[PDB]
């Protein structure tokens, strides 16, 4: 490659138009949200589970935790490789 | 072997391992005698030809294969008995390899410095005693119903958080710009969607009047030539639309998991779950403030190799989230990563020393404690713990958090933990 220059200005003149972030709630688009309707009935919530503590993750992106197996993030680690002695040497 | 300790770059120490011909010609010959046995030619080799002939002459090709064996094992042997602990990665500068002469190779690698710890008692770390009170429970449920509310066209009065339809026309800074004109325009006010002040022009009105307001665009706007401007818009107030709150009937409330129709079960749900997330959030809260104050009150130079490592992890993660670029990120501007990476290893050295001194660990009962609190909160603990221990990406994260928690809390034992009492709103009022 030589040096392909693709720079189409920037157009930061009127950026973040916003448009109040709203023009969807006008009958037509709420049908697409309601498209499905019937999902997971049962007497309870499917009795093949060990416990019903929270079978369905109702909790969203509230700060930390969230429910999906991952959470956390901010670490430091390393220090002097004092970690639990069960580590694969994989750089 | 003549080994040195040439502290050149301070962190960068050079152990020039000068493997003499006694260790060269023996270790090369160790492989050569094994080659005969590995191909079973030793059974045919009467020993008539002395090993020296096939070691220097025929083994000349194989002496290259033994170079890495010499550089690796004799290095790790040397630095342990020399009490020199490395950091990052070692650079082998092979001076020369010859028969008769000495296999001299200058291994230049960086080590840990004397980690200066100071004012660790002077560090004032905030401890927010946050919990989900009845104010927070009712507030939570109300917010859920308002965010999932169906838009009902009404007339009579604009409320502060409604969805109001207008036709606004004008110009920004008295000059032609887009976005300063929208017919049949609609605005979910009270929500972080549009300018605070634009909505208030409407909020001082009812249903179907007509007026003109001056909106001052914020310095919060990333729009560089718009931020702090005053635009003149002729607001033709049309209608209002209420955020009409949805049902909480048996089939609705069970769909989220709350099998019981009693709202007190959803209140109990908000308590037990949001506190499960909350303890981890408060741990990371007090942690991040402790780390902020720790490094702000402390200084230590980092081995460049460790900074390179952290920068590189950031480059991989960046490219992955930028599009999915494979090793292209190696070229990304280092100074974007330099400061924060080095700073995170400064955290790792300061925590490294307080850990060392207080003999800290990835505490088995802490890891397992959090594993039960984790898994039991789900549908099926069993397969979550099985998947977890096998998901090394996350099993790492579990060790790392346990160690980081205990590391920071050892500094909190030293530091001024300024505790305060507050509601669950505290954790949510963290914008900037």
């Amino acid at each position: 490659a030589r040096a392909d220059v693709t720079l189409g200005g920037g157009a930061k003149t009127f950026a973040e138009t916003a448009t109040a972030g709203e023009w969807q709630g006008k009958t037509l688009r709420e049908q697409a949200q309601a498209r499905g309707y019937q999902l997971v009935s049962d007497a309870a919530s499917l009795n093949s589970v060990t416990e019903a503590n929270q079978q369905k993750p109702l909790l969203g992106l509230f700060a930390d935790g969230n429910m999906p197996v991952r959470w956390l993030g901010p670490k430091a680690t390393y220090h002097g490789n004092i970690d639990k002695p069960a580590v694969t040497c994989t750089p | 072997m003549q080994v040195s300790v040439e502290t050149t770059q301070g962190l960068g120490r050079r152990v020039t391992i000068t493997i003499a011909a006694d260790s060269i010609e023996t270790a090369v010959k160790s492989e050569l005698v094994n080659v005969a046995k590995k191909v079973r030619i030793d059974g045919f080799r009467k020993g008539k030809v002395p090993m020296n002939i096939v070691a220097q002459r025929y083994g000349a090709s194989v002496r290259q294969d033994v170079l890495g064996d010499l550089m690796s094992r004799n290095f790790i042997d040397a630095i342990i008995k020399e009490k020199i602990n490395p950091a990052g990665a070692p650079t082998y500068v092979p001076g020369e390899y010859k028969l008769g002469e000495d296999f001299t190779y200058s291994v230049e690698f960086e080590v840990y410095p004397e980690v200066e710890l100071q004012g660790l008692e002077a560090i004032e770390v905030e401890k927010p005693i946050v919990e989900v009170t009845d104010a927070d429970v009712d507030g939570m449920l109300d917010t859920l119903r308002k965010q999932q509310a169906t838009w009902k066209e009404k007339d009579g009065a604009v409320e502060a958080e409604d969805r109001v339809t207008i036709d606004f026309t004008g110009s920004v800074d008295g000059e032609e710009f887009e976005g300063g004109k929208a017919s049949d325009f609609v605005l979910a006010m009270g929500q972080g969607r549009m300018i605070p002040g634009f909505e208030d022009g409407i909020k001082g009105h009812k249903a179907g009047e007509e007026f003109t307001i001056d909106v001052t665009f914020p310095e919060e706007y990333h729009a560089e030539n718009l931020k702090g401007k005053a635009a003149k818009f002729a607001i033709n107030l049309k209608k209002v639309e209420e955020r009409e709150l949805p049902e909480l009937t048996a089939e609705f409330i069970k769909r989220f998991g709350v099998e019981d129709g009693s709202v007190e079960g959803l209140r109990a749900e908000v308590r037990k779950n949001m506190e499960r997330e909350l303890k981890s959030a408060i741990r990371n809260r007090v942690k991040s403030q402790a780390i902020e104050g720790l490094v702000k009150a402390n200084d230590i130079d980092v081995p460049a190799a460790l900074i390179d490592s952290e920068i590189d992890v950031l480059r991989r993660q960046a490219a992955q989230r930028f599009g999915g670029n494979e090793k292209q990120a190696l070229e990304l501007p280092r100074e974007l990563f330099e400061e924060q990476a080095k700073r995170r290893v400064v955290v790792g050295l300061l925590l490294g020393e307080v850990i060392r001194t207080n003999e800290l660990k990835a505490d088995e009962e802490r890891v397992k404690g959090l594993i039960e609190e984790m898994a039991s909160a789900y549908e099926d603990p069993k397969e979550v713990i099985e998947f977890y221990s096998k998901n090394k990406e996350l099993m790492d994260n579990m060790r790392n958090v346990a160690l980081e928690e205990q590391a920071v809390e050892a500094v909190l034992a030293k530091a001024k933990v300024t505790e305060k009492e507050t509601t669950f709103n505290e954790l949510m009022n963290q914008q900037a």
